[PDB]
RNA sequence: GUGAACCGGAGAAGUCAUUUAAUAAGGCCACUGUUAAAAAGUAUUCCCCACGCAUGUGGGG
C-alpha cells in the first residue's frame, strides 16, 4: 500500500513556535506547532529557500491535513534577550523578551497525495539545510524521521499509531492527551463548527511573511484506549562498576588454585608454605579475574599487608608485595605480628 | 600577557569570614559543601595592610565632604560643600546616605582649592568637582580592582557634564573555595559574672560558629591592562604587581582573629605566565579525603599536581607555552608524590621567588622597584 | 541482608572479656593493636569469605567499638532517628532543642572514619534516656551505604517522621 | 553545550574556498574550546576548560540531552564531571546500539 | 555533511549570565531546575574575541 | 531560508567589634577447669629407573 500521511517528532530542551501577537518587543509561543512553522521545516529539509518557494512548492505543501498530539504539554519560560545597537550610530542596548517551551514533546501528522509524502520522508532522512525547532537555538533531542509512514485514514486515526514513549521508571503521566487538528470540509458541516478557533497559520510567501488565516478544531485522547505506553531503551544513571571480591563462585576458586600452582606453593615475600592468595588489581572481581592479577602468600604475610591497607584509601590499585618498595613495611609488621600475637585467642575463637 | 597566582593554604580553626547569621561562608562545588571566602574580602584584606602601605594611593567612602573639611584648618564650607555634592549626582538614596565613590587621595588638594573658591557659582562648583574626580583613576589599588562610579542622574540638571569615569580592572580575583568537605563547627560560650557572690542561676549558654578548611586561591593581573591604567610606567607595575605578590603570600582577612588568632601560611604557590587565563579549581571536584597516612596539605598538592599535568600534556600548543615557579617553605611540599615535575623552577625563598617573578616580567630587581613610591600620607 | 545479621549475631555472643578488649580500643584504629585485630578477624572473616556483601571492614570496625561501648539489644524498628525524634520532641524548642538538631545534623557532613565520637555523643544521649534497645542492622547497612542522597533523605525523613508525631 | 556546522552552507558562503572554510572550522574549534563568556569575571574568575569534547558527524542533527533527564547525583567514588561523561556514554552507547547501521555508519 | 560538536564544562562558582534582576539565568529540564548560559551569550564570546580575531 | 534569519544585562562592594559551662559522686558483695595419652622392639614407606630376578643391590624427588 502507497503511503498516505506523514510523522514528525518535535521534542527537545528548548523550543518556541512564535504566533500572531508578538508584534514589538515580547515573543510569545501558542502551545503547539502551526502549520506554517512546520512547512518551514520541511521546505528547509528539501533545500528550497525564501524566494522560489512561495510561487511554486508552498501552494501543494500548503494543501495537506495536520494534526498535533501534546505530550509533556512543557512549561512556559522567559528569557531577557538583550541586543547592542553600536557594539544611524548610538550606544544604545535594545531590550527584548522571549519565550521557550521547556520539556515538550509533539507528534505532528501531516495527511495528503502518496506521492508527496514519499518524497518529503525521503528529504527528511538527510536534510538539506540545519534543521531547528522554530528559532535556530532550538536544536531537536530525537530524530525528526522516527516514525514510518503508512496507509492510515483520516487524522484522529493517524495520531494514534504511534506508542507514547517514556524516560525513566517513575515517569508521571497524564491521562488525557490534548490533540490540534486542522479543520475538515464536506459539504455537511460545510459552515465552521461552534467550537472552532482561528489560527494565522496558512503560510504563503516567506521572505516578506505573509500568513492567512486556519480554522483550527480541538480534541482529546486518552492513554490506554488510543495510544499504548512504550518503555526506555538503554540505561540512564550511571555508576562506576566497584565489583566486591567474592571467595566462593567456582570461577574464582579455579583462578585462585592455578595461581597457587604458578607460583610454587611458596609465599612470595618470606618464602613459606602458602596457603592464602592476595589480590593486587581489584578490576576484574567478581568471578571474571585474571591469575596476573593475584599473589600468593602466606597467614603472617596476608594479615600484614591486610593491616597495611585498612584505611589507606586503596580503590583499584592495592598492596603488590613484589614491589621491593613495600618490603620494609611488610617486615616490620611482620616483626609486630611475631612478638605481639597470642595463638590461644585464635585458637578459642574457632 | 597573564601572570596567575595558584596557592594552597590550611587555617587553623577559625572565622574569617561570616554572612548575615554569623555562620562562616560556605558554597557549593562538584555537588558537595565547600567553606568560601569571598573575593572582596581577600582584595581589601590585601591592600589594606602593613606589606601594601606604600601603594594605598586610593580612597573609598560616602563622606568625601568630611575629607574636604579635614583637608583645612578653618571653620570651612561644611553645608554647602553637601550642597555641592548633592548637586553633582551622588544624591541621597531614599533621602539617606551618599554613593559610593573611589578616589585618589592626590587630589583632594583640588577639590580644596575650587570647593573654597567663591569666584563662582555652585553649578560650575559641581562641574568642576566632577571633572577632577573623573580624573583621579592614578593609583595601585585603582589600577587593579577597577572603577565604576554612574550617578543616578536623578539629580543631574543637565548642567554637570560626566566623562568616562569607568576603570576597567586588571585583577581577577577568585572566591576562594575548600579542597576538602565542609565541616562547620558551634563553639559554646558563657560569659562570667565576675562576683563570686551571684545568688541566681540561670543558663546561658552563647553561640559561636567556626571551622578549618584548607583552601586553594587564584589570581590573575592583566600586565598589559596595568600599563594603560598607570598610563605607561613599568616601574610602578613591576612594584604593584611585587607587592601584591608579597602581601598575598603573607597576610590573612582580619575577621575574628582576637579570639582565634589563625596567621597561618601558604605551603604552595604556583606562578605562572601565560597568554589565556587557566583555573585549577576542576582538581578538586573530587574532595581530598584524608587516609592512614597523610597530610591534607601533601593530598591536595597532589591532587593539583596530577591535574596541573593534565592540563598541561592535554590543553599544549607550541605557539604560546607556559613556564612556571614553584615554591615551597624550604622544599617542604614538592610538586606531586616526587613523580611527574613540570615546574621549571623550585624556589625555596619567597623573597627569590618574587625576586624572579619581577626578572622575567620585566628584569627589574625588587631592591630597584622600591624607588617608584606612591602616596603614603 | 544477611551478613550484616549475622555480625550482629556474633557480636552479642561475645562475653565480658572480649567486650573489654573492644572496649579499651576506642578512638583506635584497626592495624594497631593485636589483639583487636585478632578479636575482629576471628568475628568477621569467615562472614565476609561466605557472603559477599558483607559490611566494609570501617563500617564493621566502628559497629563493633560503638557495640563494646555502648551495649544496646537489637530490635527492629529502633532505629537512630526515630529515637532522636523521640527525644528532641520533649525539650524547649529554643535553646535545648537547636543544640541537639544540630548535634544530630553534623553527621551528614561526615566520612566513615570521623563518625565514631559523634555517633557515640548520640548514643550517649540516648542511654541518659534510659534507652535499652536499638536497631544495629539498619545502621549497619546506613553506614554501609552513606554517600548516596536517598539513603541520607530516608534519614532526614524518618527523622521528621518522628519529630511531628 | 552543544554545537553545529553546515559544511555545505560555509563553503556556498565562501564560494569554493576549502581551505579557509577547513581552517574557519579549526579556528572555531579551538575557540569554543578555550573561551568562557565575560560575565562578572572580575570578581568570580570561573576560567575553567572542558572536560571532553566529542564530534560527530551524521546525517540527521541531535542532541544528547535526553541523557541527562535524570540529575546527576555524586557517589563515594566518582565527581560530578565522571559521572556526567559516563551519563552521555550510555546514552550514545543506547543511540548506536538503536540509530545504526541503514548503510550510515557514524563516526566519533 | 553536519560536523557536531558536543563538550562538558564544569565551572567554578560564577554568574556568567542573568536576568534583569541579578540572579543567574535558569530553565527547566527533567522535573528540576537547570543553571543555563545562554545561546546568544556564548555566540557573543566566540565572536569578537582574540582567538578569533588572530 | 520555521512571527523566522542577524542578537552579552552588563560594570562594583572587609559583616567588623565584646564573652570560664562552672560548683559533686567507691560499681560494690560470690565462683576447681576438672577426668587422657610410649615420637618408638618393627613385619608395606607416598612416587620414578639400571641390572640378572633365592622375604635383590644401586640412583633421583
Ligand atoms: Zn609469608
Amino acid at each position: 500500500a502507497p503511503p498516505n500521511t506523514l510523522f514528525l517528532r518535535l521534542e527537545g530542551a528548548l523550543q518556541s513556535w512564535g504566533s500572531n501577537e508578538a508584534k514589538f518587543a515580547l515573543r510569545r509561543t501558542a502551545d503547539a506547532p502551526t502549520k506554517s512553522g512546520v512547512l518551514g521545516l520541511l521546505c528547509a529539509a528539501m533545500g528550497i529557500g525564501r524566494a522560489e518557494a512561495a510561487d511554486s512548492w508552498l501552494p501543494k505543501l500548503a494543501n495537506l491535513r495536520m494534526g498535533v498530539r501534546i505530550d509533556r504539554p512543557g512549561i512556559r519560560w522567559w528569557d531577557f534577550h538583550t541586543v547592542g545597537a553600536g557594539q544611524k550610530t548610538r550606544a544604545e542596548t535594545l531590550l527584548s523578551r522571549r519565550e521557550y517551551l521547556a520539556d515538550a514533546s509533539f507528534l505532528v501528522a501531516l495527511q495528503g497525495e502518496p506521492e508527496l509524502v514519499a518524497k518529503l520522508s525521503a528529504a527528511l532522512a538527510k536534510p538539506v539545510w540545519a534543521i531547528y525547532l522554530g528559532r535556530k537555538s532550538c536544536p531537536p533531542s530525537r530524530p525528526v524521521c522516527e516514525h514510518p509512514p503508512g496507509f492510515y485514514n483520516t487524522l484522529e486515526e493517524a495520531l494514534s499509531a504511534v506508542p507514547l514513549q517514556k524516560r525513566w521508571h517513575n515517569e508521571p503521566l497524564p491521562q488525557i492527551l490534548p490533540c490540534v487538528m486542522d479543520w475538515i470540509p464536506g459539504y455537511d458541516g460545510e459552515h465552521a463548527p461552534d467550537d472552532a478557533e482561528i489560527h494565522y497559520d496558512l503560510p504563503v510567501s516567506f521572505q516578506p511573511p505573509r500568513h492567512l488565516p486556519r480554522f483550527v478544531i480541538r480534541r482529546e485522547l486518552v492513554v490506554g484506549e488510543d495510544v499504548q505506553v512504550s518503555r526506555e531503551t538503554g540505561t540512564s544513571v550511571w555508576r562506576p562498576k566497584g565489583t566486591r571480591a567474592d571467595y566462593n563462585n567456582s570461577e574464582y576458586k579455579k583462578v585462585r588454585a592455578e595461581r597457587l600452582v604458578m607460583d610454587h606453593a611458596a609465599c612470595m615475600v618470606c618464602k613459606a608454605p602458602a596457603t592464602t592468595v592476595q589480590h593486587v588489581n581489584y578490576r576484574r572481581a567478581g568471578g571474571k579475574e585474571i591469575p596476573e592479577d593475584l599473589r600468593a602468600l602466606c597467614r603472617l604475610c596476608h594479615d600484614a599487608c591486610t593491616m597495611l591497607e585498612y584505611g589507606s584509601g586503596m580503590t583499584t590499585n592495592r598492596i603488590d608485595p613484589c614491589d621491593p618498595i613495600w618490603r620494609e613495611r611488610i617486615l616490620a609488621k611482620r616483626k609486630e605480628i611475631v612478638e605481639f600475637r597470642s595463638r590461644g585467642q585464635r585458637f578459642r575463637k574457632m | 600577557m597573564l601572570i596567575e597566582i595558584h596557592m594552597i593554604q590550611n587555617h587553623s580553626p577559625a572565622n574569617l569570614n561570616r554572612d548575615d547569621l554569623g555562620a562562616p561562608k560556605t558554597c557549593y562545588f562538584g555537588g558537595v559543601l565547600r567553606s568560601r571566602i569571598s573575593s572582596q574580602c581577600i582584595k581589601r584584606s590585601i591592600r589594606t595592610s602593613n606589606d601594601f602601605k606604600a601603594l594605598l594611593g586610593g580612597v573609598r567612602t560616602r563622606r568625601l565632604a568630611d575629607l574636604i573639611q579635614q583637608e583645612a584648618g578653618e571653620t570651612e564650607c561644611w553645608k554647602k560643600a553637601q550642597e555641592i555634592l548633592n548637586k553633582c549626582g551622588f544624591k541621597n538614596k531614599d533621602d539617606n546616605t551618599k554613593m559610593l565613590v573611589f578616589m585618589s587621595k592626590d587630589k583632594i588638594k583640588d577639590l580644596a582649592r575650587i570647593v573654597l573658591d567663591n569666584s563662582l557659582g555652585l553649578t560650575e562648583a559641581a562641574q568642576q568637582v566632577a571633572n577632577v574626580i573623573a580624573q583621579a583613576t592614578l593609583a595601585p589599588d585603582i589600577a587593579l580592582c577597577g572603577r565604576m562610579l554612574e550617578p543616578n542622574d536623578k539629580d543631574k540638571d543637565k548642567k554637570v557634564k560626566w566623562s568616562n569615569t569607568t576603570v576597567e580592572a586588571a585583577l581577577q580575583v577568585a572566591h576562594a573555595i575548600s579542597t576538602h568537605i565542609a565541616r562547620p563547627e558551634i563553639d559554646y560560650f558563657v560569659a562570667a559574672d565576675d562576683v563570686p557572690g551571684e545568688d541566681a542561676g540561670a543558663g546561658h549558654i552563647g553561640e559561636s560558629m567556626f571551622a578549618s578548611a584548607c583552601f586553594y586561591k587564584y589570581f590573575s593581573i592583566d600586565w598589559e591592562q596595568l600599563v594603560k591604567n598607570l598610563k605607561g610606567d613599568t616601574n610602578l607595575a613591576a612594584h604593584t604587581v611585587g607587592a601584591f605578590l608579597l602581601a598575598a603570600a603573607k597576610t590573612n582577612p582580619s575577621g575574628k582573629q582576637n579570639s582565634f588568632a589563625a596567621h597561618n601560611y601558604p605551603d604552595g604557590i604556583l606562578v605562572e605566565f601565560k597568554n589565556s587565563p587557566i583555573s585549577y579549581a576542576n582538581a578538586f571536584v573530587r574532595p581530598v579525603s584524608v587516609v592512614k597516612e597523610s597530610d591534607l596539605v601533601e593530598q591536595s598538592i597532589g591532587q593539583l599536581s596530577n591535574y596541573v599535568n593534565d592540563i598541561r600534556l592535554g590543553y599544549y600548543d607550541e605557539q604560546s607555552p607556559v613556564i612556571g615557579f614553584w615554591f615551597s617553605p624550604n622544599n617542604r611540599y614538592p610538586l606531586g608524590y616526587k613523580h611527574s615535575k613540570l615546574a621549571s623552577r623550585n624556589i625555596g625563598n619567597l623573597n627569590e621567588l618574587v625576586g624572579a617573578v619581577l626578572d622575567y616580567i620585566g628584569g627589574f630587581k625588587w631592591e630597584e622597584v622600591q624607588k617608584s613610591k606612591a602616596y603614603i600620607g | 541482608n544477611r551478613g550484616t545479621v549475622d555480625f550482629i549475631a556474633s557480636l552479642e555472643n561475645l562475653k565480658e572479656g572480649d567486650l573489654g578488649i573492644l572496649r579499651k580500643l576506642r578512638g583506635a584504629r584497626l592495624d594497631e593493636k593485636l589483639p583487636g585485630f585478632d578479636l575482629f578477624s576471628a568475628l568477621w572473616w569467615p562472614l565476609r569469605q561466605k557472603n559477599q556483601r558483607a559490611p566494609k571492614r570501617e563500617v564493621a570496625w566502628l559497629i563493633a567499638k560503638l557495640f563494646a561501648e555502648f551495649r544496646f539489644e537489637q530490635r527492629e524498628g529502633a532505629t537512630l532517628p526515630i529515637l532522636m525524634g523521640g527525644i528532641c520532641r520533649k525539650l524547649e524548642p529554643k535553646k535545648e532543642l537547636p543544640r541537639v538538631l544540630a548535634r544530630f545534623d553534623q553527621l551528614a557532613s561526615l566520612d566513615i572514619m570521623q563518625m565514631e565520637e559523634p555517633l557515640s555523643v548520640i548514643m550517649g544521649i540516648l542511654r541518659k534516656h534510659q534507652q535499652v534497645c536499638l536497631d544495629w542492622v539498619g545502621l549497619t547497612d546506613v553506614l554501609s551505604f552513606w554517600e548516596q542522597e536517598p539513603v541520607k533523605r530516608e534519614w532526614s525523613d524518618s527523622f521528621i517522621k518522628a519529630y511531628k508525631i
